[PDB]
């Protein structure tokens, strides 16, 4: 399993800078590419 | 009597990993085969949503029935405490049953992994046991698995979280080898995945100096 | 709508050790308060028995009532798969409830008992986890505690039994301790009881020795 | 605990000299002895 898209996932999860909106825009995002 | 209905939450394992897909399944039970027809109703923190996937009855060997609506959600989503409410409509049933599920509340607690190699007494036995002890994580959620030169190792059986006197969970995870592969230097690791480790995994070698 | 029935083991180490009392009980709730009587009838392996000690009912919080039988069994009889059927007559009830239980069945299997010092790792923190791996036994009744200088531990927790690919049980026990007591080289017990190991007894201690 | 207690009625459990009647005797016994 890509150790990049969990690196990602987690990365945007905790993003402190971006709001639910974003957040769940930049996870579905990461979701697709892989 | 009545249908009953009971809740699922998703795996421990599908809400860390983007690569899984995470669902809250609900079952019904004790479905009447002459009043078989069942009407699922999903919502979040209140809001109704509507991708639930509904799967055909079946007649259950007591005779009876038993359908089942799997909700997908966010591994978001259910991480930051939003409530799944399943409601079940049906004809002998007064009024629908709803039942609700979220995940546990309360101060994540990063797990610490130890891996324990077997005792001396147990090499007089042709298989022996590689132990990962995995303690103080909070919620139990979580997911142990083991495996050996980057392939997965599946002869394991891990215990289920249990609560230690400080409030947190461990468990162990017994994964049963063949003496010669352990002695032979081979190098086998317990990857656990939970909420409170960075990037929801992490990973424990064991083998023999 | 009527009272319902629960049967319940004695505890693993009442029927090894022939110092406790083994006792299985019978729990009834959801007696009604116009209708309130609870009549026991005991039975061992089809004969009924007339030694059992009924406690007061006790009108429960949510408005119904709980009324426990509790019957003291034999050490033997349990562990030789006796039968024992309590008998729930209420006026609510159709017919009486029934309920019955036994060791469970299968050729007992004596536990392989394995003590595992701590991990390295752990050596950093002020407690340290000895574990105890107790594997391969069945029934699942088993009763596992710690001790050390002849004196019991009690700081440890047990996980519950765990079915193994091999149909038998294995758990682990892990005590734990401040590192002082552990690198000070301090001796621990764990000890096992279980109707496969002889005597019902046996232990494993560990310690430093590196 | 009395080691020896437990140890008369492991025996007498196991003892195949025995039958159901003689052992439940034999193991009150050694129940009242200790
Ligand atoms: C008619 O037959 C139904 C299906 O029976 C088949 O499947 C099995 C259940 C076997 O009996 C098999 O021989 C049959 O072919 C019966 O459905 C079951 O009904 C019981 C009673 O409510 C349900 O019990 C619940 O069990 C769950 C455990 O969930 C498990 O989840 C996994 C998936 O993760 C499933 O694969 C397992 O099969 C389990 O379903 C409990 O969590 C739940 O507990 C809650 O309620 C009890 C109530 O006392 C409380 O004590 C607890 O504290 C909880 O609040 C509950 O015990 C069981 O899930 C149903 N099985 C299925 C597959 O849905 C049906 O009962 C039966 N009816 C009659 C009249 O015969
Ligand atoms: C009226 O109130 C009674 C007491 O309720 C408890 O909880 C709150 C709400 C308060 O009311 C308290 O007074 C009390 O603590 C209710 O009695 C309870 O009824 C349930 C069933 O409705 C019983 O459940 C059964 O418990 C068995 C194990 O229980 C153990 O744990 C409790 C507490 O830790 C102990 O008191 C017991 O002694 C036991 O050690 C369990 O084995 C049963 O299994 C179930 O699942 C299996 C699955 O296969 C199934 O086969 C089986 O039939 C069961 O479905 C079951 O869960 C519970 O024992 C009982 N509690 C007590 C203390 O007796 C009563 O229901 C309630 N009635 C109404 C109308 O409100």
């Amino acid at each position: 399993f890509n150790m990049q898209c969990q690196r990602r996932f987690y990365e945007a999860l905790h993003d402190p800078n971006l709001n639910e909106e974003q957040r769940n825009a930049k996870i579905k995002s990461i979701r697709d590419d892989c | 009597g009545g249908p009953s209905v009971f809740l699922f939450p998703p795996k421990p394992k599908d809400t860390l990993m983007i690569s899984r897909t995470p669902e809250v399944t609900c079952v019904v039970v004790d479905v009447s085969h002459e009043d078989p027809e069942v009407k699922f109703n999903w919502y979040v923190d209140g809001v109704e949503v509507h991708n639930a996937k509904t799967k055909p009855r079946e007649e259950q060997y007591n005779s009876t029935y038993r359908v089942v609506s799997v909700l997908t959600v966010l591994h978001q989503d259910w991480l930051n405490g939003k409530e799944y409410k399943c409601k079940v409509s049906n004809k002998a049933l007064p009024a629908p049953i709803e039942k609700t599920i979220s995940k546990a509340k309360g101060q994540p607690r990063e797990p610490q992994v130890y891996t324990l190699p077997p005792s001396r007494d147990e090499l007089t036995k042709n298989q022996v046991s590689l132990t990962c002890l995995v303690k103080g994580f909070y919620p139990s959620d979580i997911a142990v698995e083991w495996e050996s030169n980057g392939q997965p190792e599946n002869n394991y059986k891990t215990t289920p979280p249990v609560l230690d006197s400080d409030g947190s969970f461990f468990l162990y995870s017994k994964l049963t080898v063949d003496k010669s592969r352990w002695q032979q230097g081979n190098v086998f690791s317990c990857s656990v995945m939970h909420e409170a480790l960075h990037n929801h995994y992490t990973q424990k070698s064991l083998s023999l100096s």
